[PDB]
């Protein structure tokens, strides 16, 4: 055995590479930045008809202006999304304004590589978070998309694919994208690429999608609102 | 430090905890100890492991431990682990009697000690305790009871059971003869030595090889006594008699 | 103290101790709960029956006045998790002056199973959980949690040994005609557990403060379904 | 100042409390309930310094309910009264609770039980007890007419004499009075005695 | 061997070396290269930006540390962000106590003190990052280089992958840098980073980042539109 | 071997191999010599500059650890800055408690115990650096102490540490250090540094020199520029 | 058995299948790796003497010493690894001044060597540190006169005549043959080594009933006893 | 600081193999014999001491704890002195709490727990001693024996160390209950004679007794007196 802080001869931490290997098993997420806002789409991947599909939640409210997608080991995104919500509410408490999305992604990506087994404030983390995230939101800079990975390396995006079917969906997102694309068209092409990569058959029961606008809040789509855009197929 | 770490608290390739199973195999060689729940009391029937030599017999029991006024327990496994846990059990029962000014119900003590034994099988990196404990006790809620505990932290209610050496064959004898709701103390003392006569392969039964203690209620007070040398002496010959009348 | 990392990443994205914790799930007793629209009926399997057993202490089925739950796997871990959930439920009753919802304590147990998959020197719990209860509005509920800490809601399910085949049975059989009444829900529960199995059962009706069977009734149900599965 | 009264009978306990919450010249609540349900057979009457009362009562209450959850049965009133006494006694600490308490309970095996407790957590079991400055005016009538074999109608009559003594002689305006009785059938709410 | 001496930082290999320290320098020898240099008046950083995917925008390789210091990254990014928050805290404590910003030469010795401590204690790893630190204080502009806890004072310095050609170019032209103005100074570093690229790729408005600090100019990151006058320029490759 | 992965483990013949492997790591690094003389101590270090991009003043191997005490190091230098800060804190605490400048014998035996404290435990590694301490005062004379990473400390007339230690020690032995002035000692020090220098391997180096003595009234100072440059000139013309 | 080993019982302080502690056995070899020998003996009025190895001639011989002053009345000679020797001298100085501060009188010799042995035992029990491979004590007791005590890395410890280091057993055998005051010590040291030393080669410390202070002799005083030997 | 994991771990047959190795470390130690007489207890042990240079009055193997409780051991010396310091500390905490000399069973029940902790704590090896603890209280003598496991027994006569099995057989032969204290010493020296291997003196054994008068080690003149007719 060896530590969680062991360098390979390539200069990579073994655990940091293996968490990126655990990225590639997750439900594939698609988020796209437009000028009218950001849309985010994740596949639910229903495994059984005995399951309630509504209780799976892979796109979350962070605040009134920020959405977030996820892929991989959603139990890690539990503590990540809860620390993100606490940071946004502390920014509202302290500064009486909305927290910008870049500082939110920086705060969350600090929790990545706050792990280790010797400093060890009592029972903190012993392994890297094997979840990669897409932060979509609006602030005084406008609609933005951010991307984060298990290395804690965060960056701005215009559209991005994370997860098991990330590879071809990233090239297809290279294909469709232009800066003058509207929000509804981005919903349309995001469901196009998700239906390209879903093994199951797409309807309003096996996906989630939400939008954030400058005008309106983060709005998770209901089943009929999903069905309305899904009629276009 | 990682070369020497034995990792007692990790899973197997099959989802097993090897130190807990090896503790159970250590219990499999321990002394045969059985207890039978009757109508008007509970007994314990054991194997004495102080198998005689120039030993002194200074205590009133070797393996029977009074835990409070209303309960007693037996042990089987390592002697030294058992001393630590039955030191802990008394602190639990007296913290309860401190806090509520009434004696503790019999199941709370067992689940507390199984919480403590469960904690060491998961974290801390220690070795787990290798002891089984049979639990007798009276309370005003359910009266006379019996339990059995293991190193994994399991417990169950029983009316007759057996731990230690040849324990499965002893419970095999115990299944066929137990009269549910009809057993007195005298028939249970006959029955326990009936099983102990056929589970003990070393030095066919003599005055010691056993501790027998009964838990009874008398004038609103709980009485736990270990039977003295004369009364065990009688119960055993005085019933090889009954084995002689069987033809 | 002891602060090694036990649960570490394998060469291909597999927390070994999480796989083995689900192995420890896979050899436990199989449990089912089936939701009707005004009742939720739980069914758990027995282990090693042992007719000398005092049945009172081996019950596998009240966290509060309104919520009970099913488990599978290592029994002491299950009793630990129940004793965590009960003190959290009564602290919730302390702070909000209302009894708990099932989602709050299910999310708490779902996070409790994950925090011990990432802490220093702690092995994962080896248990799954199916949780039942009744809300203030009368909506019946059944959820699932597993040793990774992922949680879903379900209409009826099974965890443990042979849970795949019992889930195959419940997928075909979960109809509105199967769960009209309380009695046919109980029937369906014993039908679903009788694929592999002798079982415990308890019933929870709306504001009725969970009542356990009474195996005399269970024997009538199992004979009534057993002669049907013989003919 | 708040008022308490409780009467322990042969197979019942009758307790009553004033229904007033005051703020320094004025009363701010005239339907104030000082009786908190501990469990099916036990009430704790709680008066004293404001804030300490409700926090202490609810902290005891969730531990009694938690014991019922862990064990499947209720605390005896002796055990819950000694538990409340222990928690109030642990006084010399940084968290003193200046609370005045009566506990009424019914046990299957011991019957009706009534416990008196001051802010020192001195625990005294009594056939009848009362708190407040109004206790000084009515423990004399309770010493006059109480016998151990009082049936519950004579108990409500003697309680009515005591509250009429509060109306005639006591200087604080205590016009409305809530009453409950505990026996083997659980808790029973009785009609409010008003003046 | 290879195998029982590469597993701990606290094991001397029998040649008198520590293999976990030398493996940490591979993390700086793989990263996207960056070039730093100074004049008598200015200090400038030139860095390649790694954008992960063409729709993903560009990784910040220059980080604000105060008004008067900016750093560059090559390697494990989150270790450099840890060290950025450290240097932010040190300059703020020096301003809060002494009411003058901390001199850069003392601050980089504090970083060398901080990164040294995990390189000796069991269960810890060396920081897998090398830095270029550009700052201005009383002693003029500075370019520093910090994994193995060493720190170097530099006239002009380039770290990262394939950086040897950029170091040769800076060895060729370091004799000019003291008397160049602000405009020529960044042009030399742009050519120095352009030495490191493959032959087909060019320096664009998106994949080159610039930080600049001077005698009266507070530190600023030069990005997409701000890089355009400094890009033009330019002597072609 | 299995017996050299830990400093807390003796080998079957009675050797502690992590310490004896750290003393191979000391003699990887460049030469530093120090010569004690009649009235003071002079230090001399071969300071390599690995690339001429590097400014002057980078990778100094002469540290001040008190205002009357200097220090010359060899080995993995990142550890040597840590031991310099330990010696600085130890001399500061002695001035604060006992009210006067720390005697060099006691300072060497505090820092030798701090160095030795890591050669016992599996939870740390032994320091990869040897170092010297020199001082002067009117009451104590001049003193020169040398510590190797095993923790062992002694007082020296002249010492050489680093990869060229023996050829330098035989050359320091050739000199009469006991009766010369320090301005006459810098020329030998500079002689021996250029004598033992490997010029075909690891080129492009610099000379670094400092003394403490009566001529600086006990204050530890660097050598001035013209004196150091004429010592370089004398040593280059002696080198041929 | 007699050469069995299971797992890490050669790498840490745990028991062999025979009941031996291997690292504590290996710690005695570190005393022989020092390459020295010391001799201590007591009379009715005690002395220690050890070699001085001075090879380099760059050494300041005022600072090379294996005779240490523990308190004013108790001195000692170390043998073995040098840094561990200075560590245990620091620890013995701290325990002697701690005894004097707690109990108001100068520490006994046997209560110093029992304390150093109870310190040195802990490293033969806890697995994370190594035992110190390095001590002979002398002082004037009150009801016993001169005392000689020897502690070892295993934690054992009282003597009339002893030796330590590489020539332990042979000088022990010589003193065993003879005993059935400084001159006995210097003849015992000169016999096993066959060097017939110079006054710059050995150092002697004396503690006496006339002077209870530990006293370290000058060079001419050792030369006078060497020349007193030289005429036999 | 310390490791936190055990070094005493369960073998597949259920044995704590470190304890069964420490018992072999006990079996190689110096032989020790204790006999409970009718009017008190005798403790006697072989001093494995030769190379005459050793000043025999500097170390004692029979070390008292209170005014009627003593110890003897077989196995590693410095672990025994660790247990003597801990046992005296526990007995004096008892005397602080209850203002009574500690019952001999209570010192064993505390010292056995202290020996138990090191078979389960982090990074420590088990002790390498088996103790014999004698005591006189309530007009009645006690003899106990503790193990490196932490288990403890009560004996009337026992032997430990080298050749302890034949020592137990030799104490099986000679023992009867009515034996007085001087006859118990006379049997104990004959028991230690069985594997002494050459010329016992007053300097190479150590005998302590406990009776109504208290615990004391016998002076070399008295043990030299008892070796007459032996």
């Amino acid at each position: 055995d060896r530590g969680v802080n062991t360098f390979s001869p390539e200069g990579r931490l073994f655990q940091v590479e293996y968490a990126i290997e655990a990225i590639k098993l997750g439900s594939t997420a698609i988020g796209i930045q437009t000028s009218e806002g950001v849309c985010l789409a994740v596949e639910k991947r229903i495994t059984s008809p005995l399951m309630e599909p509504s209780s799976i939640e892979k796109i979350v409210e962070i605040d009134a202006h920020i959405g977030c997608a996820m892929s991989g080991l959603i139990a890690d995104a539990k503590t990540l999304i809860d620390k993100a919500r606490v940071e946004t509410q502390n920014h509202w408490f302290t500064y009486n304004e909305t927290m910008t999305v870049e500082s939110v992604t920086q705060a969350v990506s600090n929790l990545a590589l706050q792990f280790g087994e010797e400093d060890a404030d009592p029972g903190a983390m012993s392994r890297p978070f094997g979840v990669a995230l897409l932060f979509g939101g609006v602030d005084e800079k406008g609609p933005q998309l951010f991307h984060m990975d298990p290395s804690g390396t965060f960056v701005q995006c215009d559209a991005r694919a994370i997860g098991s079917a990330s590879e071809g969906a990233q090239s297809s997102l290279q294909e469709v994208y232009h800066k003058s694309m509207t929000l509804k068209e981005a919903i349309k092409s995001s469901l196009i690429i998700l239906k390209q990569v879903m093994e199951e058959k797409l309807n309003a029961t096996n996906i989630e999608l939400a939008t954030v606008q400058p005008g309106q809040n983060f709005h998770m789509f209901t089943k009929e609102e999903l069905e309305e855009v899904i009629k276009d197929i | 430090s990682r070369r020497y770490d034995s990792r007692t608290t990790i899973f197997s390739p099959e989802g097993r905890l090897y130190q807990v199973e090896y503790a159970m195999e250590a219990i499999g060689h321990a002394g045969t100890c059985l207890g039978i729940l009757a109508n008007d009391g509970v007994l314990l029937a054991a194997e004495r492991r102080n198998i005689h030599k120039l030993l002194d017999e200074v205590f009133f029991s070797e393996k029977i431990y009074k835990l409070n006024e209303d309960m007693a327990c037996s042990v089987a496994g390592i002697t030294s682990d058992a001393n630590v846990l039955t030191n802990e059990l008394r602190l639990i029962a007296q913290r309860y009697l401190l806090q509520y000014q009434e004696p503790i119900p019999c199941e709370q003590l067992v689940t507390a000690l199984c919480d403590i034994k469960q904690a060491y099988t998961q974290f801390g990196g220690k070795r787990p305790f290798g002891v089984s404990l049979l639990y007798i006790g009276w309370d005003k809620h359910y009266g006379f009871q019996l339990y059995q505990s293991d190193p994994s932290g399991n417990y169950g209610g029983w009316k007759a059971t057996c731990i230690g050496n040849n324990s499965a064959a002893a419970v095999s004898m115990l299944k066929q003869d137990y009269k549910e709701g009809e057993m007195t103390l005298k028939s249970a003392l006959a029955l326990a030595i009936k099983v102990l006569n056929k589970t003990m392969d070393v030095s066919k039964l003599s005055a010691e090889k056993v501790e027998i203690a009964t838990l009874t209620r008398e004038n609103g007070k709980t009485v736990i006594r270990v039977l003295k040398q004369k009364e065990v002496e009688q119960l055993i010959k005085k019933h090889e008699e009954e084995e002689a009348k069987a033809e | 103290s002891y602060d090694r990392a036990i649960t570490v990443f394998s060469p291909d994205g597999h927390l070994f101790q999480v796989e083995y914790a689900q192995e420890a799930v896979k050899k436990g007793s199989t449990a089912v709960g089936v939701r009707g629209r005004d009742i939720v009926v739980l069914g758990v399997e027995k282990k090693s029956v042992a007719k000398l057993q005092d049945e009172r202490t081996v019950r596998k089925i009240a966290l509060d006045d309104n919520v009970c739950m099913a488990f599978a796997g290592l029994t002491a871990d299950a009793r630990i998790v129940i004793n965590r959930a009960r003190v959290e439920c009564q602290s919730h009753r302390l702070t909000v002056e209302d009894p708990v919802t099932v989602e709050y304590i299910t999310r708490y147990i779902a996070s409790l199973k994950q925090r011990y998959t990432q802490s220093n020197g702690r092995r994962p719990f080896g248990i799954s959980a199916l949780i039942v209860g009744f809300d203030f509005d009368g909506t019946p509920r059944l959820y699932q949690t597993d040793p990774s800490g992922t949680y879903h809601a379900w209409k009826a399910n099974a965890i443990g040994r042979g849970a795949k085949s019992v889930r195959e049975f419940l997928e075909k059989n979960y109809t509105d005609e199967a769960i009209e009444t309380d009695d046919l829900t109980i029937k369906l529960v014993i039908k679903a557990l009788l694929e592999v199995v002798n079982i415990e059962l308890a019933v929870m009706r709306r504001d009725q403060s969970l009542k356990i069977l009474n195996p005399e009734e269970i024997e009538k149900y199992v004979a009534e379904i057993e002669k049907e599965k013989e003919e | 100042m708040e008022y308490l009264i409780g009467i322990q009978g042969p197979d019942y306990v009758l307790v009553a409390s004033d229904r007033v919450a005051a703020s320094n010249i004025v009363q701010m609540k005239d339907d104030h309930d000082k009786m908190f349900k501990m469990s099916e057979k036990i009430l704790l009457l709680c008066v004293g310094e404001a804030g300490d009362t409700v926090q202490f009562a609810e902290y005891i209450q969730k531990n009694v309910q938690l014991y019922k959850m862990r064990n499947g049965y209720e605390l005896s009133p002796t055990a819950a009264a000694n538990f409340t006494r222990r928690n109030l006694a642990d006084l010399r600490s940084r968290t003193p609770y200046h609370v005045n308490l009566l506990l009424a309970g019914y046990d299957e095996h011991e019957g009706p039980a009534l416990y008196y407790m001051d802010y020192l957590a001195a625990l005294a079991k009594a056939p009848f007890a009362a708190h407040g400055y109004g206790a000084f005016l009515t423990l004399s009538i309770l010493d006059r007419y109480y016998t151990p074999t009082i049936s519950r109608e004579r108990a409500v009559e003697l309680l009515r004499k005591c509250l009429e003594e509060l109306q005639k002689r006591f200087i604080l305006n205590l016009p409305t009075f809530s009453v409950r009785i505990i026996d083997k059938n659980g808790i029973h709410d009785l009609d409010n005695i008003s003046f | 061997f290879r195998n029982q001496y590469d597993n701990d930082v606290t094991v001397w290999s029998p040649q008198g070396r520590i293999h976990q320290i030398e493996y940490a320098m591979e993390a700086v020898k793989q990263g996207s290269a960056t070039v730093g240099l100074k004049s008598k008046t200015h200090a400038v950083l030139v860095a390649l930006k790694r954008a992960q995917s063409e729709l993903a925008a560009h990784q910040k390789k220059i980080l604000h540390v105060d008004n008067h210091i900016g750093i560059s990254i090559a390697g494990l990014t989150a270790d450099a962000r840890l060290l950025c928050n450290f240097m932010r805290q040190e300059c703020l404590d020096s301003r809060f106590v002494f009411d003058r910003p901390l001199p850069v030469s003392r601050l980089v010795s504090l970083i060398g003190s901080k990164t040294q401590i995990p390189t000796q204690r069991y269960g810890r790893r060396p920081y897998g990052v090398g830095l270029l630190i550009a700052g201005y204080d009383d002693m003029g502009p500075h370019i520093f280089q910090t994994p193995s806890a060493n720190y170097f004072d530099c006239r002009a310095m380039s770290i990262g992958a394939r950086s040897q050609s950029a170091r040769t170019y800076l060895e060729r032209h370091m004799s000019e840098f003291m008397e160049c103005n602000l405009n020529e100074l960044v042009k030399h570093g742009l050519r120095a980073l352009r030495e490191t690229l493959p032959a087909e790729q060019d320096l664009t408005t998106k994949n080159v980042s610039i930080g600049i600090v001077g005698k009266d100019l507070e530190f600023t990151i030069y990005d997409d539109d701000d890089v355009s006058p400094f890009l033009e320029g330019l002597e072609e490759r | 071997t299995g017996y050299d992965l830990s400093a807390s483990t003796f080998s079957p013949d009675g050797r502690v191999f992590q310490v004896e492997y750290a003393m191979k790591a000391v003699e990887n690094s460049s030469t530093a010599i120090g010569i004690r003389c009649k009235d003071g101590v002079v230090f001399g270090v071969e300071k390599l500059v690995l690339s001429k991009l590097y400014e002057e003043g980078s990778n100094k191997r002469l540290f001040n650890v008190d205002r009357h005490v200097g220090m010359a190091v060899a080995g993995l230098l990142a550890d040597a800055r840590s031991l310099a800060d330990i010696a600085r804190e130890e001399a500061s605490n002695f001035r604060s408690n006992f009210g006067y400048n720390i005697p060099l014998k006691h300072l060497a035996d505090r820092v030798a115990m701090y160095v030795h404290a890591y050669t016992l435990y599996s939870a740390v590694r032994p320091f990869g650096c040897s170092f010297m301490l020199g001082s002067y005062s009117v009451n104590d004379g001049a003193q020169l102490y040398m510590i190797d990473p095993s923790g062992v400390s002694y007082g020296y007339w002249g010492c050489a540490i680093g990869k060229a230690r023996q050829a330098a020690k035989t050359e320091i032995e050739k000199l009469q250090m006991k009766e010369m002035t320090c301005r006459d000692i810098v020329k030998e020090v500079a002689k021996i540094i250029y004598i033992v220098h490997d010029e075909v391997k690891d080129k492009a180096f610099e000379l670094e020199l400092s003394w403490v003595g009566e001529l600086t009234n006990g204050r530890h100072e660097i050598v001035p520029k013209d004196i150091r440059e004429e010592a370089e000139k004398y040593a280059k013309e002696s080198l041929k | 058995s007699r050469g069995s080993s299971a797992g890490f019982d050669r790498h840490i302080t745990i028991f062999s299948p025979e009941g031996r502690l291997y690292q504590v056995e290996y710690a005695f070899k570190a005393i022989n790796q020092g390459g020295l020998t010391s001799v201590a003996v007591r009379g009715k009025d005690a002395v220690i003497v050890t070699q001085k190895k001075v090879p380099d001639k760059l050494l300041d011989s005022s600072t090379v010493t294996h005779l240490f002053k523990i308190t004013e009345n108790i001195g000692c000679v170390m043998t073995g690894m040098t840094a561990d020797s200075r560590s245990q001298v620091q620890r013995a100085r701290y325990e002697a001044a701690n005894w004097k501060y707690k109990y108001g009188y100068e520490i006994p010799v046997d209560m110093l060597c029992k304390r150093i042995a109870d310190i040195s035992q802990v490293y033969t029990q806890n697995a994370e540190m190594r035992p110190l491979g390095c001590m002979i004590l002398i002082g004037i007791d009150e009801e016993q006169g001169p005392q000689v005590y020897k502690c070892d890395p295993a934690g054992y410890y009282g003597f009339k005549a002893t030796a330590a280091g590489v020539k332990q057993t042979e000088s022990t055998s010589f003193l065993e043959k003879k005993v059935k005051t400084v001159e006995t010590a210097i003849t015992c040291l000169s016999t096993v080594l066959s060097i017939d030393f110079k006054p710059s080669e050995i150092e002697v410390g004396v503690v006496t009933v006339e002077n209870p202070k530990f006293r370290i002799l000058t060079e001419a005083e050792i030369d006078a006893h060497l020349v007193a030997l030289a005429e036999r | 600081r310390g490791y936190s994991f055990s070094l005493t771990t369960f073998s597949p047959s259920g044995k704590l193999v470190q304890i069964e190795y420490a018992l072999a470390a006990v079996a190689g130690g110096a032989p020790s014999v204790g006999i409970k007489a009718a009017n008190g207890v005798v403790l006697a042990t072989e001093k494995k001491q030769k190379s005459i240079l050793y000043d025999e009055r500097s170390v004692h193997k029979v070390e008292p704890i209170t005014k009627h409780i003593g110890l003897v051991y077989s196995g590693m010396g410095p672990d025994y002195r660790v247990l003597v310091h801990r046992a005296r500390k526990l007995a004096q905490q008892y005397y602080l709490v209850y203002q009574e000399p500690i019952p001999t069973a209570q010192l064993v029940q505390r010292v056995a727990s202290v020996m138990q902790e090191y078979t389960q704590s982090g990074g420590v090896r088990p002790f390498g001693v088996s103790l014999l603890i004698c005591g006189w209280n309530e007009g009645r003598p006690y003899l106990f024996q503790s193990d490196p496991s932490g288990a403890y027994f009560a004996w009337k006569a026992t032997a430990m160390g080298k050749n302890y099995v034949n020592g137990k057989t030799f104490l099986e032969k000679r023992y009867n209950e009515d034996l007085e204290l001087e006859d118990a010493i006379h049997t104990a020296i004959l028991t230690l004679k069985e594997s002494f291997e050459g010329q016992m003196t007053e300097d190479n054994i150590e005998v302590g007794i406990c009776n109504e008068a208290g615990f004391r080690r016998l002076t070399p003149t008295e043990v030299k007196d008892y070796l007459a007719a032996i």
